């Protein structure tokens, strides 16, 4: 059913979006 | 203890030294 | 019971050490999602509210360091979107002695209005600050007598200096490294106002600082950076604050105030320089202000390049200082510049005539800012020393003012522009000021005024290609 | 002929010459003409802007090859056959390269931005060259130019000319909004121009070009008439705001200027006649504020702003407003403030000298600068080196480049102090951040040790109590940094060294802290001699023992710290097992 | 829709991978080979039924949303929903 | 010094958790109860275990050095050693 993976990608997305635009950016493990 | 011989990581170990003494009377 | 393993693992150096840093990755982690998350309404008013808008913020004077210091300076980052910079005067009397023969700077969060996200002092008098090119590491900064100057806004939090003030705790970061101790005379022999983070296109770390003497003397450095450092200090390089991890290191002479100059004499005649800025676009490209009313044009490594001045549109000289420039940080190869006349110009980087020019706006008084807004790619904001703020918007007008704002009965000292969100990302153009009254306080725009309509930054490139 | 030609009859020259003179001569001309001559070969490959900035370049550096001295002057017949050739590689190059486009509606710009850079080349390499060779080189008293640049006069100015009115051509269909009469009269301005093909002068076609250009005026005429229409319109628009209509009139100054549109407009240009006559009785009346409200440079700087105000003003007037006969009295009642300005700025010059001149003599200003002014004092009560100086020398440098600036000549004895003053500006500048270095120093020690370094900061301060018993000369001030400096560094090498041995006893210290005692006794006290013995390889490393009394007192406190705590688990260790 | 999806997340700063799996421990499609995607999508399936457990051991009336790991080579990035989970690895920042 | 570091992490925005573990699996600070303390501790410690192996599964000469683990009520962080590992708590963000 690949629409349930469309609305997963979606959700997940946005929190990746966050998550690897911080660990990007962060000093944490300097 | 005294004020005028200060030196953190010593002061600061010795603050953890106390803590085992207190730990040691506690268990 | 207690277990027998217990004892080494509570008391051993190196453990203890573990949570030292184990702690100030947590300490990090904690503000870094206050930054993710936190909103501007934690103050509605404590204030005049403004002409411009409906809510304002306030950076609490209550702060003990704060509370007999006046204010002169804003800086801003692009890239990191949200820290605001501010700049303190020495108290004339009545708080720690440690602090009163020291300046401060405040680095600030537009969501953190309880205080500085860190405070750093200083042993100069300071008037430039610039936040790092990328991942927000350093502080970088200019003073009264030539030091540029490092702090690290990661290093523990107690390998500098702290004090319990009142009932609650602050430290104030000594900086890192400092230019004061090169032992050949390489430094800046003047003062200094531009220290600008060249991008880039010497290891461990690159990215590059240009910092500008008023006397046409330009220095180019190098980031780099230790492994780890003796918590004694360096020994080698003495620069280095105890423990420190980074220091500067020099690789540029040019003689800009010599080599443009509109020359007659030596030590005079040479053009007093009040700014660099590097075009985002290529930071090979960097143009430069000066007293003279020219905006001169420049290139790093290659010897020539032209048009060799930006005039302005009136033939001869005019000589009235330029006070401030911006590039669109949207990246066309355009920028404002505006004289302490109150004349402002607007110019693309292939014509030396202006592509606009005005006079007539400010009463002929000192314009004190002008910037591009980072939320609208046409959106201008100008600032004079009559407490007014105006914009101006060149897709609605080029005329003059769309918009006046007269303060009083506060004047105002400083003036500065919040960052670089996209529109569907919450775009923010907010104006941070500061009165001489002394204290620092944030106004928000309306966001229908704040964000743009449909292709914006094009239908500039459509107005300087229409005429 | 072409530039080159000149540029090889250096190169012959210099390497043939036959005497030193000839060849040297011969060299520093062509080492001066190398510069441009490199360029010139390569002229036709240049970008328009490049060119440009050519003119400029080439006006210095043949200014210099006229003006040097050293050596037999430069040749006065073929320096006028050099600029004009200069003119007829500039005239073949703007030629080719404005030929080159589409030159009817390409997006304006581009065409905008080549035009303005071939009539900037034409009208800056006409100025410029009367300017150099009438004015400058006339006036060169060491060799005297003789004359007034024929093909540079007549073409420079035809390029003007054409490329004035085809600039004019252009921006003329750019002011048109999309209608069907913009379409009619575009293809009928096409068609008459055609063959005109304009950037190429032919002067036996110059007459037809003339006629042609009557046509498309005739044409425009009443495209003209329709525009005025809308653009009267838009100015009654903005009417209520000098500034935005001042703004307004500045901008369309080229369509203003078609006479028609002129007289178009004209109850606009009469009502701009009226409000910029009342702003100058308002600019009277702030300069008459400024009369009864350093201060007197600041007065200088705002009334030469002034004069550059209503200079402005009068010459926005003297397109705009000549024409209206209400300008005659505005022309002269502006004249009248802008020499009234001029009157109080020469004024307030020759008094700012006064005050100037008199402080030549009198230290109470600053400007006396002397061996018994305190750049350098310790502050002992503080821990502190602290340097500070006469404000007025960074006035003194502020107002003597501004006053130049604005347009002035500075009073030898004046320059003659302000250069010192800008080498003691500097200078004093660098001995700031090395007591700055010192200062921040006495933080980086800690507290016990501090005795031990007590030596360092007096050797430190000694070069302070020699030195005082140095403005003399800058380069006795640039050894003197260079002297604090390297005692800042020995302090700081010294102290980044102790502090290790200082941290090294900590480790020690805290690895004896480590331990319970009873069943590790033994080496427990053989870390504790190796601690002493450690210590006592700092005090082999020179120092007395009256500091080391200091420094041991805060160690045996440490140690005692930590024997006992390992005494107090050693007593429950008999309570709790 | 979903490859477009893909090629968005494969373009992020510093980052070289993508997996996801389903709920019956089954991988999709990678930028990585299949080895690399057998041995991924196998190894971090059982660590992540080791780390729903552990939050719902902590409390049964919570549940888990995202998870990191960061390595001496690079970090990894988990997060799982009720029929799939993703896999992501960034390069050292 | 480290107290003091504790109790500043104790006060910070939305964070109740502070606990400090041996490799025997076992407790050394707290701002929690001991049977709590002993929970966390206990469940991280064999997740740790779980952790660092398969990462060694992945990449056998890549080795483990941060763990982070989101849950709807709260996110738990993990700062781990061969001989010791720090646990701390924090409300969501």
């Amino acid at each position: 059913d690949i629409p349930r993976l469309a609305a997963f990608l979606r959700r997940v997305e946005a929190m990746v979006i966050r998550e690897l635009n911080k660990n990007w950016q962060s000093h944490a493990f300097d | 203890r005294d004020p005028q011989y200060a030196e953190n990581e010593v002061d600061e170990m010795r603050i953890q030294k106390d803590l085992e003494l207190e730990q040691y009377k506690r268990s | 019971t207690s277990d027998a393993v217990v004892m080494p693992k509570i008391d051993t150096p190196r453990l203890c050490s573990f949570l030292r840093a184990a702690c100030q990755v947590m300490a990090v982690l904690l503000e870094e999602d206050r930054l993710a998350a936190e909103p501007s309404w934690n103050l509605r008013a404590q204030d005049r509210a403004l002409y411009f808008s409906d809510s304002s913020s306030q950076l609490n004077t209550s702060l003990p360091f704060l509370q007999n210091r006046k204010v002169s300076s804003l800086h801003t980052s692009r890239v990191q979107r949200q820290m605001v910079v501010s700049v303190h005067d020495l108290p004339e009397k009545s708080f720690v002695p440690l602090l009163d023969s020291k300046y401060v700077l405040c680095v600030w969060d537009i969501w953190q209005p309880s205080g500085p996200q860190k405070v750093l002092i200083c042993e100069s008098q300071v008037t430039c600050c610039c936040l790092s090119p990328l991942k927000a590491f350093l502080l970088f900064a200019g003073t009264a007598h030539g030091s540029v100057v490092v702090w690290d806004l990661r290093e523990d939090s107690r390998l500098h200096y702290s004090v319990t003030l009142s009932d609650g705790f602050w430290t104030f970061r000594t900086a890192t490294f400092s230019t004061d101790g090169i032992l050949t005379s390489v430094n800046h022999r003047s003062p200094l106002q531009a220290v600008e983070p060249i991008s880039t296109s010497m290891s461990g770390l690159s990215f590059h600082i240009a910092s500008l003497d008023e006397s046409g003397v330009l220095n180019v450095w190098v980031v780099v950076e230790l492994p780890k450092a003796d918590i004694a200090g360096s020994i080698s390089d003495l620069g280095l604050m105890p423990g420190g991890r980074v220091k500067l290191v020099h690789s540029a002479l040019i003689q800009l105030g010599d080599s443009l100059s509109h020359k007659g004499n030596e030590f005079w005649g040479t053009t007093q320089t009040l700014n660099v800025k590097f075009l985002p676009s290529d930071p090979n490209h960097f143009i430069i202000g000066t007293d003279m009313g020219l905006i001169s044009h420049g290139t790093r490594q290659d010897l020539r390049v032209a048009p060799k001045l930006f005039k302005p549109q009136q033939h001869g000289i005019r000589p009235v200082k330029v006070n401030v420039i911006d590039f669109s940080p949207f990246g066309e190869p355009i920028f404002l510049a505006g004289c302490s006349d109150g004349s402002i110009r607007l110019h693309q980087l292939s014509s030396a005539f202006p592509l606009l020019q005005w006079d007539s706006s400010t009463d002929s008084h000192a314009v004190t800012g002008l910037q591009w807004s980072p939320t609208r790619p046409a959106v201008f904001l100008v600032q004079d020393d009559t407490s007014n703020i105006y914009i101006w918007d060149l897709l609605q007008s080029d005329l003059g003012p769309v918009a006046k704002q007269q303060v009083s009965p506060n004047r105002l000292v400083a003036m500065a522009a919040v960052g670089e969100p996209e529109k569907a990302g919450g775009s923010f153009l907010a104006l941070v000021l500061a009165r001489a009254s002394g204290s620092i306080d944030i106004q928000h725009l309306k966001r229908r005024w704040a964000a743009p309509e449909v292709d914006e930054c094009n239908r500039l490139r459509l107005l300087l290609q229409e005429a | 002929l072409t530039p080159s030609d000149e540029f090889q009859f250096w190169i012959e020259q210099a390497h043939r010459g036959n005497k030193q003179i000839s060849k040297e001569r011969a060299n520093y001309f062509k080492e001066l003409f190398e510069t441009i001559a490199r360029e010139f070969y390569n002229l036709d490959s240049l970008s328009l802007l490049e060119v440009v900035d050519l003119v400029e370049t080439t006006q210095d550096v043949v200014d210099d090859v006229w003006r040097q001295t050293e050596h037999d002057h430069y040749p006065e017949s073929r320096m006028l056959h050099l600029l004009d050739i200069i003119g007829g590689s500039f005239g073949r190059f703007v030629q080719k390269k404005l030929g080159t486009l589409n030159l009817w509606e390409d997006p304006y710009y581009l065409v905008k931005e080549s035009l303005k850079a071939g009539i900037s080349i034409c009208e800056q390499w006409v100025i410029v060259c009367n300017h150099l060779t009438g004015q400058v080189w006339q006036r060169y008293v060491p060799h005297p130019w003789k004359n007034e640049p024929e093909t540079l006069d007549k073409l420079g100015k035809r390029l003007e000319e054409v490329l004035a009115i085809r600039t004019i051509h252009e921006k003329f269909l750019y002011f048109l909004p999309a209608s069907e009469e913009k379409i009619i009269c575009l293809t009928r301005v096409f068609e008459p121009f055609t063959g005109l093909n304009p950037v190429q002068y032919n002067p036996y076609t110059e007459p037809l070009w003339k006629a042609a250009v009557s046509q498309y005026e005739k044409i425009i005429a009443p495209a003209e008439q329709k525009i005025a229409g809308k653009l009267k319109n838009y100015i009654s628009e903005i009417q209520d705001s000098p500034q935005q209509l001042l703004q307004a009139f500045l901008k369309y100054k080229e369509l203003v200027k078609r006479p028609t549109i002129s007289k178009e407009l004209m109850l606009e240009r009469e009502t701009l006649l009226a409000r910029l006559v009342d702003s100058i009785k308002d600019f009277r009346l702030d300069f008459e504020n400024r009369c009864r409200g350093s201060e007197v440079v600041n007065s200088i700087v705002w009334v030469r702003q002034l004069e550059l105000k209503v200079d402005d003003t009068i010459k926005i007037a003297e397109a705009l407003l000549s024409d209206l006969p209400g300008f005659r009295c505005f022309h002269q009642s502006a004249k009248d403030l802008l020499d009234q300005l001029k009157l109080y700025e020469q004024e307030q010059f020759d008094d700012w000298s006064r005050d100037i001149q008199s402080g030549l003599s009198d230290s109470r200003s600053g400007l006396c600068i002397e061996a018994s002014s305190r750049i350098m004092e310790l502050d002992s009560n503080d821990g502190l080196l602290k340097v500070h100086y006469s404000d007025r020398l960074v006035i003194l440098l502020r107002e003597v480049r501004q006053l130049s600036a604005l347009g002035f000549v500075i009073p030898a004895k004046i320059q003659q102090v302000a250069n010192i003053a800008q080498k003691f500006c500097k200078q004093a500048i660098i001995l700031k951040q090395v007591a700055h270095f010192y200062n921040s120093i006495d933080q980086q020690m800690i507290q016990s040790q501090r005795p031990m370094m007590l030596q360092s900061a007096l050797a430190f301060e000694q070069i302070i109590k020699n030195s005082k018993a140095t403005w003399d000369n800058p380069k006795e001030l640039e050894g003197y940094i260079q002297k604090l400096q390297n005692a800042a560094e020995r302090l700081a090498t010294e102290n980044r060294k102790l502090r290790k041995w200082h941290t090294t006893f900590c480790e020690k210290v805290v690895v004896l802290m480590n331990i319970d005692l009873l069943r590790q006794q033994q080496r427990w006290k053989d870390g504790l001699q190796e601690l002493r013995t450690g210590l006592a390889t700092v005090e082999a490393q020179g120092f007395q023992a009256s500091d080391m009394h200091a420094w041991k007192q805060h160690w045996n406190h440490q140690l005692y710290k930590a024997l006992e705590h390992q005494y107090q688990m050693g007593l429950e260790a008999l309570n709790e097992n | 829709e979903v490859e477009e999806t893909l090629k968005r997340l494969q373009s992020q700063k510093g980052v070289q991978g993508i997996i996801v799996v389903n709920t019956e421990g089954i991988p999709i499609k990678s930028t990585m080979d299949n080895p690399t995607t057998t041995q991924y999508a196998s190894l971090m399936h059982s660590f992540i039924l080791k780390a729903r457990s552990t939050v719902r051991d902590i409390d049964p009336q919570n549940d888990l949303t995202f998870l990191r790991i960061r390595s001496k080579k690079n970090e990894i990035m988990v997060a799982p929903d009720k029929d799939y989970f993703l896999i992501v690895i960034q390069n050292p920042t």
